């Protein structure tokens, strides 16, 4: 899971 | 203020491609002079400019079958299948123009411009 | 020997969220409470065990409308379908519970996990 | 385009  | 899975979008394409495999779902057979390929009408339209067309309209929406232009290789219809469904494209000395001339007339303006990159190159 | 498209995978969801915001082929309705939700099935499959199971079964894969356990927070559900269709989870302090809830519930393993990472974090 |  990442900042988009 | 999401957060995002990067995986995402390759494992979904990975499950509708066991799901064509399996013929689990698959609404529609494209025919290719003698050949014919199941598949998913949603897969088509979203990799496809003539697939989202043909299922937007009323009357062929509801279609099971769809015969391709006679002109159409089936090898190059099916390296094509494949790549919608994987994101892979098989591409060989030996089917580069049967591949881009299905790509144009399917229109898959992304395949199109590698092939033509890949045949300047040659 | 293939080439790969990088971007092929979320250009095709992002297609079929398109697809969806504009209700086009979409076959099944969820219930969840009062609430109704309108979603292509091949997609529920490919992002969730339950939908996988309740469609590969050879009564249930023939059904327009399929209704979820009413302990199902329809908002839960709706954060779960965004996130499917997009790779994007809107998770906040107020609604990571029903997320967590309605995830365990539809078989969605990455969203469960990040659930009870965020939650272990507070 | 890449080769995987
Ligand atoms: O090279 C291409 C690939 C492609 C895909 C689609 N399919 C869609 C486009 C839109 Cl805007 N919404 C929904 C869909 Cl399924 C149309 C044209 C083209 N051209
Ligand atoms: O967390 C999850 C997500 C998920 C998706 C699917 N869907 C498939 C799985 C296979 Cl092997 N082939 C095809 C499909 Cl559509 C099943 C279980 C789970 N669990
Ligand atoms: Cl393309
Ligand atoms: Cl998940």
């Amino acid at each position: 899971w990442v900042i988009p | 203020s999401c957060i995002q899975f990067t995986r995402h979008a390759s494992d979904v394409l990975l499950n509708l491609n066991r799901l064509r495999s399996r013929d689990i779902l698959t609404d529609v057979v494209i025919v290719v002079s003698r050949e014919q390929f199941r598949a998913h009408k949603t897969v088509l339209m979203a990799c496809s400019g003539l697939f989202y067309s043909i299922f937007t309209d009323q009357l062929k929406c509801n279609l099971s079958v769809i015969n391709l232009d006679p002109e159409i290789n089936p090898e190059g219809f099916c390296i094509l299948l494949d790549f919608m469904y994987t994101s892979r494209l098989n591409l060989r000395e030996g089917n580069i123009m049967a591949v881009m001339a299905t790509a144009m007339y399917l229109q898959m303006e992304h395949v199109v411009d590698t092939c033509r990159k890949f045949i300047k190159a040659s």
